[PDB]
Formats: C-alpha cells, sequence, structure tokens
C-alpha cells in the first residue's frame, strides 16, 4: 500500500487528499519505527526499502510543492504531511542508488531493438551467449534433479525436448535464441558498447555468480539493463493489463521503486549476464558521491542552502516594488508562497525533532546512536547565517510569517554543533559567523545610538535570537569555537554598548531591560573572558592581551587593556558597596531598575560561571591548572552577594508595584547555590519570619471579613483579595531559591538538628496551616499562578530543584 | 525526565518483591539490606 501511495502522490492529484492526510496519519502514529535504529517495540525496525520509498517520496513532494500553483487548501493539507514524513525519515539515511535510471496505469517504454541496428562484430557471441544460456536452463534442470533428456518424460515436469545443440533442432534453438539476442541488442541500444575483452569471436558446470564484487558503474548498467527487461515484458503486460481495465500486477510498477523481493528475477538475469562478461571476457562501457552528500541529511541541506538565496531573491526586490508603488507583481507567486506557508514550519518542527542528531559528535555521541558528520555542521552553521542574512534589518517588512521567522530563527541558534566549525571547517563559514556578530554589534551600537525600523527590528529579532545564541554557546560550553578572534571584539562592543544601555535611564530602554538582561546574564554564562575585575584579566588565557596578537590589536584599535576597552564596566568590589548601600538604605526597584534588569543577571551568571576561575575553587587537576585563579570570586563572595539579593527582596515585599520578582528568582537560582549555612539564620529565617507574620495578620483580617457576608464583605474581599496576590506573588518569588538552600543544607540538618532549620519549618508550617484555612488564599493562589503562567517555572524549578 | 519522583508505578501486589542486583564483567558491590543500622549509610538522610 505505501508502495502504491508513494506512486500516486507526488503527483498531487485534487483527489490524493485521502492518501495525503494517510501519510500523515501513518508516520506520526508510526515514527520512531521508522526513524529509531532502535526498535519500536515488537513490530521491530523500518526496512530499506520502505526507507527509500518515503525517502523519494517526500523528496518528489517538495519538489512538486515547489512547482505546482499555490492552492492554500493543498498546500495547508500538505505542510503536516511534510513534517511527519521529515520527522520518521532518519536523517543519516543512505540510499540504495544515489544516482540511478529514475524513470518519469503503467507504460513502460520498451525497445525496438529490432529495428535498431545490430553490429554482427558481437552477435557471434551473442549466439554463444543464447545456446550458453540454454544449457543453463539444462544445468538448472540438473540441479533440480530432473537431468535433461532428449525425449520426453512426464515425471521431469520440466522441459521435454531440450537437447545437445548437435541433435537440437535449430528451430527451437531460433526460438531460445531471439529473447538473448533482443537482450543484449538493447543492452547495446541504451548507449552501452560491448566488444571481446580478449580475443575470441550440453550442461555448463561453472555458474555466474551474480553477488561477486564488480565496479559501480557497471553495476548500474546492470540495474538499468535489468530495468530495461522490465520494461520489455512490461509493455505486453500493461497490453493484456489494459485489455481487463482493472487492478495492476505487483511487477508492473516502476523497477527502482519496487520491492527487493519481486525484482529477483530481472536483477538474476542482468547481473548474471553481466558476471558472464567478466568472467569470460566481454568489454562493456557505457555519480561517485560520498556517504555524507549521500545522506539525506547532506541532500535536504543542500536543498536548504539552495532556498535561502531564492528566498531572498523575491523578498529583496519584493519590497523594493512594495516601497515603490505597491505593484503586485511577482516573479513567482508560487513559489514565493510556498516558502512562506510550508518551508517556515517545516524547519521550526525539522530543527526540533532532529536538533540531537545535528549535536550529535562522533566523538561526543549526544544522540542516541546517531550523529551527523563535521560538513553538515559547519554548513547548518552557514545555514543558520544565510537565514539571518535574509532578514538582516528587514523584519519589519515581514509581518504575517513574523512569530515564524523568529522562531525558527531561535531554533536554529540551538543545536549548532560549532566545536567542529573552526576545527576541520571552511573558514569562509566561520567568516559568516563572524559577520553575523559583527553585524549584530553594528547594529546594536546603532540601537544604543537611538536609545540614548532597525530599533524595532532589534527589539523583535535580533534580542531574542542572540540570547539563544548565548545561551546555547554557555550551556554546551562553546566559547573556544564560537566566540574568538575578531568575534571577541565585536562582542567586547556589544557588551559595552548594552552596559551603556543599563546606563540610560529613558523610558524606551527601561520596557527593554528585561530581554538586555536576559541577553547579557546569558553572555556572562557564555563568557569565556573576565571583563569584570579586569585586575588579573591577563592571566585569562582567552583575552585578546593574552592570546591575540599586538600588531592586530594596532590595526584594529585595541588599546592593550580591558579597562581602557570599556571602562564603563566598574569593578565588582565597587558593585558591593553599592548593592550594600542600597540594602542598608532600604532602597527601591524604582531607585534601581537598571540594576535589577542589567548588572544583578550578570553578577549571578558571572560567579558560577567563574567559580573555578576564582578562588572558590583551587584547580583540583594542579598541573593543568598552573595560571593563579585570574577571577576573584569566591564562596565567600558568592555567600555575600546572597546576602545582598536576601536584602533588597526583604526591603521591597512592602510596595506591590514590582513583577520582576520572577525573573529575579530565574536568575538567582543557580546563585542560591552553594550558600553557607549562617546564611539560614542571617537572612532566610527573618524573611520567612516576616512572611509567617503578614501571613498570620492577614489571614486575621480575612478572619474578621468572613465573620461577615454581604457587598461591604465583596468590597473588603477585593482589597483582600489584592492582598492574597501580593501574598502569592512573594511566596513564589522567594520560595525558589529557599528550596535549593534547604536542599544544599537539608544533609546537615538530618546529621546534626539544627534550631535555626526547625524554627524554619515551624514558619512554613504556620503558612501552610494559614493556606489550608484561607478559601481565598487558594483560589488567588490558582489565579495568579495559571493567569500569569508561574507554573511552568513552576514545574521547572520542582524538576530541577 | 518528566520530574516524577518515583521511578515506577501502579505495581501489583504481586507474590512478593526481594532484593535483587546484577553486577557486569569486573564490577564489585557491597549490597547492604540492612542489618547493621551503623553500617547503613545515608539512611537517615533518606528513609529514616
Amino acid at each position: 500500500l505505501l508502495r502504491r501511495l508513494v506512486f500516486d502522490v507526488p503527483i498531487l492529484n485534487e483527489f490524493a487528499k485521502m492518501p495525503l492526510k494517510l501519510l500523515t496519519n501513518h508516520y506520526e502514529r508510526c515514527w520512531k519505527y521508522y526513524c529509531l535504529p532502535t526498535g519500536w517495540a515488537n513490530f521491530g525496525v523500518t526496512s530499506e526499502e520502505e526507507l527509500h520509498l518515503t525517502r523519494k517520496l517526500f523528496w518528489g513532494i517538495f519538489d512538486s510543492l515547489a512547482h505546482k500553483k499555490y492552492d492554500q487548501e493543498l498546500y495547508r493539507m500538505a505542510m503536516p504531511c511534510l513534517c511527519a514524513i521529515a520527522g520518521a525519515l532518519p536523517p543519516d539515511y543512505v540510499d540504495a542508488s544515489y544516482s540511478s535510471k529514475a524513470e518519469k496505469n503503467f507504460d513502460p517504454r520498451p525497445v525496438e531493438t529490432l529495428n535498431v541496428i545490430i553490429p554482427e562484430k558481437l552477435d557471434s557471441f551473442i549466439n554463444k551467449f543464447a545456446e550458453y544460456t540454454h544449457e543453463k536452463w539444462a544445468f538448472d534442470k540438473i540441479q533440480n534433479n530432473w537431468s535433461y533428456g532428449e525425449n520426453v518424460d512426464e515425471e521431469l515436469k520440466t522441459h521435454p525436448m531440450l537437447r545437445p545443440y548437435k541433435t537440437f533442432s535449430e528451430k527451437d534453438k531460433e526460438i531460445y535464441r531471439w529473447p538473448i539476442k533482443e537482450s543484449l541488442k538493447a543492452m547495446i541500444a541504451w548507449e552501452w558498447t560491448i566488444e571481446k575483452a580478449r580475443e575470441g569471436e550440453y550442461n555448463p558446470q561453472p555458474p555466474d555468480l551474480s553477488g561477486v564484487t564488480l565496479s559501480r558503474e557497471l553495476q548500474a548498467m546492470a540495474e538499468q539493463l535489468a530495468e530495461n527487461y522490465h520494461n520489455t515484458w512490461g509493455r505486453k503486460k500493461k497490453q493484456e493489463l489494459e485489455a481487463k481495465g482493472g487492478g495492476t500486477h505487483p511487477l508492473l510498477v516502476p523497477y527502482d521503486t519496487l520491492t527487493a523481493k519481486e525484482k529477483a528475477r530481472d536483477r538474476e538475469k542482468a547481473q548474471e549476464l553481466l558476471k558472464f562478461l567478466q568472467m569470460n571476457g566481454y568489454a562493456v562501457t557505457r555519480l561517485d558521491t560520498s556517504s555524507i552528500e549521500k545522506r539525506f541529511a547532506f541532500g535536504f541541506l543542500q536543498q536548504l542552502l539552495r532556498w535561502m538565496d531564492i528566498s531572498q531573491e523575491f523578498i529583496a526586490h519584493l519590497e523594493a516594488v512594495v516601497s515603490s508603488g505597491r505593484v503586485e507583481k511577482s516573479p513567482h507567486e508560487q513559489e514565493i508562497k510556498f516558502f512562506a506557508k510550508i518551508l517556515l514550519p517545516l524547519i521550526n518542527q525539522y530543527f526540533t525533532n532532529h536538533c540531537l542528531y545535528f549535536l550529535s559528535t562522533p566523538a561526543k555521541v549526544l544522540g542516541s546512536g546517531g550523529h551527523a558528520s563535521n560538513k553538515e555542521k559547519e554548513m547548518i552553521t552557514s545555514l543558520f547565517c544565510k537565514l539571518a542574512a535574509l532578514v538582516r534589518h528587514r523584519v519589519s517588512l515581514f509581518g504575517t510569517d513574523a512569530p515564524a521567522v523568529v522562531n525558527c530563527l531561535h531554533i536554529l541558534a540551538r543545536s549548532l554543533d560549532a566545536r567542529t566549525v573552526m576545527k576541520s571547517g571552511p573558514e569562509i563559514v566561520k567568516a559568516g559567523l563572524r559577520s553575523f556578530f559583527e553585524s549584530a554589534s553594528e547594529d546594536i551600537e546603532k540601537m544604543v545610538e537611538n536609545l540614548r525600523q532597525n530599533l524595532t527590528y532589534t527589539t523583535v529579532a535580533l534580542l531574542p535570537v542572540l540570547t539563544t545564541l548565548f545561551q546555547h554557546i554557555a550551556q554546551h560550553q562553546f566559547g573556544d569555537d564560537v566566540i574568538l578572534d575578531d568575534v571577541q571584539v565585536s562582542c567586547y562592543r556589544t557588551l559595552c554598548s548594552i552596559y551603556s544601555l543599563g546606563t540610560t535611564k529613558n523610558t524606551y530602554v527601561e520596557k527593554l531591560r528585561p530581554a538586555l538582561g536576559e541577553c547579557l546574564a546569558r553572555l556572562a554564562a557564555a563568557m569565556p573572558v573576565a571583563f569584570l575585575e579586569p585586575q588579573l584579566n591577563e592571566y585569562n588565557a582567552c583575552s585578546v592581551y593574552t592570546t591575540k596578537s599586538p600588531r592586530e590589536r594596532a590595526i584594529l584599535g585595541l588599546p592593550n587593556s580591558v579597562e581602557e576597552m570599556c571602562p564603563d564596566i566598574p569593578v565588582l568590589d565597587r558593585l558591593m558597596a553599592d548593592i550594600g548601600g542600597l540594602a542598608e538604605s532600604g532602597a527601591r526597584y524604582t531607585e534601581m531598575p537598571h540594576v535589577i534588569e542589567i548588572t544583578l543577571p550578570m553578577l549571578c551568571s558571572y560567579l558560577p560561571r567563574w567559580w573555578e576561575r576564582g578562588p572558590e575553587a583551587p584547580p583540583p587537576a594542579l598541573p593543568a591548572g598552573a595560571p593563579p585563579p585570574c577571577t576573584a570570586v569566591t564562596s565567600d563572595h558568592l555567600n555575600s552577594l546572597l546576602g545582598n539579593i536576601l536584602r533588597i527582596i526583604v526591603n521591597n515585599l512592602g510596595i506591590d508595584e514590582a513583577t520582576w520578582m520572577k525573573r529575579l528568582a530565574v536568575f538567582a537560582q543557580p546563585i542560591v547555590s552553594r550558600a553557607r549555612p549562617e546564611l539560614l539564620h542571617s537572612h532566610f529565617i527573618p524573611t520567612i519570619g516576616r512572611l509567617r507574620k503578614r501571613a498570620g495578620k492577614v489571614v486575621a483580617e480575612e478572619e474578621q471579613l468572613r465573620l461577615e457576608a454581604k457587598a461591604e464583605a465583596e468590597e473588603g474581599e477585593l482589597l483582600v483579595r489584592d492582598e492574597f496576590s501580593v501574598l502569592c506573588r512573594d511566596l513564589y518569588a522567594l520560595y525558589p531559591l529557599l528550596i535549593r538552600y534547604v536542599d544544599n543544607n537539608r544533609a546537615h540538618w538530618l546529621t546534626e538538628p539544627n534550631a535555626n532549620a526547625e524554627e524554619l519549618f515551624r514558619m512554613v508550617g504556620e503558612i501552610f496551616i494559614y493556606w489550608s484555612k484561607s478559601h481565598n488564599f487558594k483560589r488567588e493562589e490558582q489565579n495568579f499562578v495559571v493567569q500569569n503562567e508561574i507554573n511552568n517555572m513552576s514545574f521547572l524549578t520542582a524538576d530541577s530543584k | 525526565d518528566s520530574g516524577s519522583e518515583t521511578a515506577f508505578r501502579e505495581i501489583e501486589i504481586g507474590d512478593g518483591f526481594l532484593p535483587v542486583c546484577s553486577l557486569g564483567p569486573g564490577q564489585v558491590g557491597h549490597l547492604n539490606l540492612g542489618q547493621d543500622v551503623s553500617s547503613l549509610r545515608f539512611f537517615a538522610i533518606c528513609g529514616l
């Protein structure tokens, strides 16, 4: 059924809608069995023939949809089929024949080789091969234990007249010779030249083993000649089939598409002929693609790399023509909307379903037995760069596909196996990555100049995707391969300009500050150079003034001093002094919005990133860690910064106009790890006691409220429901840090009961009693968490802990 | 991976269950069933 399906669907018949959703349903239901080398279940693993079938299906549907006129209904039904088919199709699959006949119910073209002129320099050994094949017929009989006899034998059940050629009448010798004549005359007819390789022209024991080794091109000729045989009998077979008017024979399908079990006769005939040629001295003469390019990963990526320049071609002059007169002229509207309606979801799902294979390395096999090649990795990196260049300073034009393109750019920001990109990789592609970083740095510099259009482009497209890139580099520790040489300088001016945005106090940068803080925290987590604390920055190898050349500093304008590069970023000691003063003063989020959304993310991502480069972790590998710790952050520094964070939250639980607690807790989640035990009684116990007292007082107010029930109780209910929303807000603002703290110090309390911990359990228990006794507290909890979507962060926090 | 504490759920009462351990080639383990509590480390950490 899949064979017939692959036959019909590439034509995109308007009646093939049901087969289209048939493929969709089949490949969402069954995808592990097709893709995973490990078997799905009792079913097992997919077949090579079926894998080739869906392969040819999906390339054929891709090109047929690329060339058919844009139909909204057909394309909309087709793209889930494409996504499901590609998801179930493994990327590393290599096809049976990369280059073959690829012909075109069925009308296989026959060969009029009787009319085709046949030289007589070869017909002598064609006749000898005809006699040899009838002798091999007798040999097959003697294998079948019905050794060939001259007269009719009833028990023989086989050929009753086959005789040695002397007594064998030539009237039947002609009618068994003529099919062999047509066979090899067709073989010389399909632009193949045969001749005696060496000098030369009823039971042959030596056979012709069709399974011996042979050259690729000549074996492809053998496959093409078996297809020729299939066409030869297929024309008369369809002549009889069209008389019937219904159904089809299992062998009445294209020879390449059909299964291996049925092509046995044609394959054995053609290959036995070819081995007969090779063994008996007949030379016949009529691509070389490596396995990496033979993979569908490389094949699809080749189509994709082709798509980027095509897309940019029409969209560039499309925005030009709509900026000049708004003329509806398009080069190929069908292809334009084919991309805009099909390819964006396709890459969206493919780079999420097969992201693990792309990220998987032959050295470090992240995937379950499947890894891409280094070649594939650098040109998916160039694929990402090309897609970025398609929409560089251009996402304002795209409105209908804007969420799609930005999302796909996040996905290509992920799954970037770039360890093997500067290594064994093309420096043109590395220069594409450098151009990405330099263009981003130039555009963000323009952004900070306007911030004191391309600015909205920075708002929607560049900032989140670049944050995703910094996240990816930090997570997969790709700093040594992604950011290096001029990329380091471009990131240097980027971080300087972003901290200048932190300096600036206008309303637009204030609104944009959350995304800037996310980007800078991810940057610091992916940053291999101690930009902060530049006192011992020369010890850090990754700095330009340690590895990069003095000559390149001279030609790039580097002042040979990181402080002279970016004097905007001050010393961590002064950040300590400032945050300590704010904590002691009880200063407000309104007073320090820049710190919260710029420098706190950087700090809380800097201490854990540089916890091994600082005195917090002396190098356990003494010979490897020869240089002294270049960074100055210690466990004492981490404890003290946690104290500052606890101090600012305890400063402004009272205010209600602060919804940045969610991002603050998310950023501070790693920085609450490795906290000293006295931090409990210093800050955790006072804070939990504060909200214990607040919960008791507010529930007492709700007690005097629930004493009554009327409209006045309703307006008081509004007041205490706002109070409850603040209660839930700060409970699940400070609890995620607390769970990691108590996870760290639970072993000590369990080994020795610590009265601070027991009092902390008493406090949280009293809040638990209040939560159980207060009904409106629970429903405000539900309302706040689900409507504001804290529940996802709650699940993530509970999963990591 | 899903964030569930229990590894296995919905276990029928069956005939019962027994402590079992499988060792690969050249592996050394200490199957402390819990005869002596002082020898039983981390029980107070998780189980007491």
